[PDB]
């Protein structure tokens, strides 16, 4: 399963 | 931004037997940026209905696509892949050598 | 065996071609088992290996709504690397994501990776402890910079230490009999003359599963790893591999070469010659 | 089969301004025609061949349109292509401006939601919101009427990045859909959160009266590019680069002035190229004259 990454920019 | 040049490989997925069924293979690979054109020709014709798997790329970051299509290969049908790439100037055209 | 899962984005900008676009595809060693395109009609993730289609449709719907965040997110990180970089908006660029985790044989954790590429060079990397990052230029060091102050790297490292490890054991089972079975290579030498006193050996290797393997030609047992023109592992379509390896030779010395063959389905390793 | 059509570099563009449509079609961007969306098959001016990009400039309200194209497909029954996606050119500029406001207001703590509230005593048929930037495409609202002015409610969330930035809404009336009012004063909606709160400190101290010093110091260990100091009632947006001091701190004293008259303070850190993208709120600090 994927990564959940909210919120994170670059 | 540095770019690279797609290598071909052009290959049935079984060994090819005149009058049976199989599978024409272009495999391209190593090339940046993503946007390629990969034509599957019979006889210099492009073959409709090929397919190709979803795009992925080696740990170099250099992208690779298998472009494929169901054919039955005869003694006098010739098959070729025809590549263009931002990189390549002109079309490149690789043949399918069943004596490789 | 040990044993590996990866997703990787790809994010494109296409100004003036199309709206931008976001890729994602999963694996688990060498075999494909999801994708998500943006471009599709109504993008959703999407099996592509017959062992996952059997997830329920919790695992779909959480899958799709992570991915339509993550294609947001990267269409607004294209943009911040032309800031970063003082680059137009005429242009087209493209953002990569690598990460994913080993396990070994007891399905443990072995290591976790995150690396990122702009414009396919390297960008920023998450380092082996999982904590801390490498910066390959001055733009990449305001990402990292950011990443430190919102502790990314925690969020990394307690997906590659849970889930990652856990939803590699769970679809190693679900496939295990295609994913766990090493299908050995059907081998065979062939023989080309290019001369009236020279001829090309072609070593084949064709229908093995996963890719590794060693292709290698001996003469009197002497590795001819200098003279030996080598072939990329290619796909065949059916997710097994093919490979070549050969070597030119001086007519009627054919004999004194070997080629050997090693792939995990082998019980023992393969020397092979070439019979008239 | 389908071109792609793209209005260059924006497709809501003031009257007086410029935009370019193209026409992407077989790997080339020439040889095309245009339609409007009323006129389903017959092709605008007079059916003119754009032999490349076609740039109208300057805009006036009769480019406000809902356009496509079809490429030159030289060996087809009707010897052109499948309609592309449609593009809407919005011009603006034609009414007075209507107000923008967010509830609670324009600080959205990451992953909430706000409201952006539109609202004109002009009765206006929709109302459009827009962030500004390149190849943003606007949101539309009717407009409810109610106490004499008419409204729109705007839900922006779940807050990041990609949401934050400078807005503008505007207005359409019944009969010239395409046709924008003069935008609102401009709304800075910025998210705050997660990257990790400052401290502040004021030197000599919070207390102070007279024509004497008041410096705040906003302080932290991450590595913030720029500071940005807000008291309680808007009126102080002031923003500073940080400097890295002995201890590994990043620092910006904020010198008040000859007139400092108080109030609660906060401050937030930010990064280069990220002017809408704040860390966590430092905890408050007031300071009395
Ligand atoms: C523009 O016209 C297209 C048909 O060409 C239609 O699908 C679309 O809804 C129209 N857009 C607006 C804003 O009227
Ligand atoms: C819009 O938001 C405002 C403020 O949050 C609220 O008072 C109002 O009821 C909402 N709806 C309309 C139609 O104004
Ligand atoms: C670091 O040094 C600066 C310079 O005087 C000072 O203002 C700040 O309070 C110090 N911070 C810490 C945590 O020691």
């Amino acid at each position: 399963a994927s990564l959940n990454l909210p919120a994170v920019s670059w | 931004m540095i770019q690279r040049t797609p290598k071909i490989q052009v290959y049935s997925r079984h060994p090819a037997e005149n009058g049976k069924s199989n599978f024409l293979n272009c495999y391209v690979s190593g090339f940046h940026p993503s946007d390629i054109e990969v034509d599957l020709l019979k006889n210099g014709e492009r073959i409709e209905k090929v397919e190709h798997s979803d795009l992925s790329f080696s740990k170099d970051w250099s992208f690779y696509l298998l472009y494929y299509t169901e054919f039955t290969p005869t003694e006098k049908d010739e098959y070729a892949c025809r590549v263009n790439h931002v990189t390549l100037s002109q079309p490149k055209i690789v043949k399918w050598d069943r004596d490789m | 065996g040990s044993h590996s899962m990866r997703y990787f984005y790809t994010a494109m900008s296409r100004p003036g071609r199309g709206e931008p676009r976001f890729i994602a595809v999963g694996y688990v060693d060498d075999t494909q088992f999801v994708r998500f395109d943006s471009d599709a009609a109504s993008p959703r993730m999407a099996p592509r290996a017959p062992w996952i289609e059997q997830e329920g449709p919790e695992y779909w719907d959480g899958e799709t709504r992570n991915m339509k965040a993550s294609a947001q997110t990267y269409r607004e990180n294209l943009r911040i690397a032309l800031r970063y970089y003082n680059q137009s908006e005429a242009g087209s660029h493209i953002i990569q994501v690598m990460y994913g985790c080993d396990v070994g044989p007891d399905g443990r954790l072995l290591r976790g990776h995150n690396q990122y590429a702009y414009d396919g060079k390297d960008y920023i990397a998450l380092n082996e402890d999982l904590s801390s990052w490498t910066a390959a230029d001055t733009a990449a060091q305001i990402t990292q910079r950011k990443w430190e102050a919102a502790r990314v790297a925690e969020q990394l490292r307690a997906y590659l230490e849970g889930l990652c490890v856990e939803w590699l054991r769970r679809y190693l089972e679900n496939g295990k009999e295609t994913l766990q079975r090493a299908d050995p290579p059907k081998t065979h030498v062939t023989h080309h003359p290019i001369s009236d006193h020279e001829a090309t050996l072609r070593c084949w290797a064709l229908g093995f599963y996963p890719a590794e393997i060693t292709l290698t030609w001996q003469r009197d047992g002497e590795d001819q790893t200098q003279d030996t023109e080598l072939v990329e592992t290619r796909p065949a379509g059916d997710r097994t591999f093919q490979k070549w390896a050969a070597v030119v030779v001086p007519s009627g010395e054919e004999q004194r070469y070997t080629c050997h063959v090693q792939h995990e389905g082998l019980p023992k390793p393969l020397t092979l010659r070439w019979e008239p | 089969d389908k071109p792609f059509l793209s209005a260059w570099p924006s497709a809501v563009v003031p009257r007086g301004g410029h935009v370019t449509l193209r026409c992407h079609y077989r790997h080339r961007f020439n040889n095309f025609m245009l339609y409007k969306e009323d006129r389903i098959h017959i092709p605008i001016f007079h059916g003119r061949i754009f032999q490349e990009s076609f740039n109208m400039s300057p805009v006036t309200t009769a480019h406000a349109g809902n356009y496509t194209c079809r490429g030159s497909h030289p060996h087809s029954p009707t010897g052109w292509s499948a309609p592309s996606n449609p593009v809407v050119i919005m011009v603006t500029g034609n009414h007075r401006k209507p107000s923008l406001l967010a509830h609670p207001g324009p600080l959205v703590k990451s992953g909430e939601r706000v409201i952006l509230q539109c609202w004109s005593d002009i009765m206006f048929e929709h109302f459009f919101l827009h962030k500004e930037g390149i190849s943003k495409d606007p949101s539309r609202l009717v407009g409810q009427i109610h106490d004499g002015v008419s409204k729109a409610n705007f839900s922006i969330g779940p807050m990041m990045l990609a949401l934050a930035g400078t807005y503008r809404c505007y207005g359409s009336v019944t009969h010239t859909p395409y046709q924008l009012s003069a935008p609102s004063d401009p709304l800075d909606i910025v998210v705050t959160g997660p990257y990790e709160k400052p401290s502040l400190s004021a030197q000599p101290g919070p207390k102070v009266q007279a024509g004497e010093s008041v410096t705040l110091s906003c302080s932290s260990r991450s590595s913030y590019d720029m500071y940005h100091l807000s008291r309680e009632g808007g009126a102080h947006e002031r923003r500073l680069p940080a400097v890295r001091k002995v201890n590994r701190t990043f620092q910006a004293d904020f010198p008040l002035g000859p007139a400092t008259h108080g109030g609660t303070y906060r401050c937030f850190g930010s990064f280069r190229h990220s002017p809408y993208e704040w860390s966590d709120p430092s905890d408050p600090l007031l300071v009395s004259v």
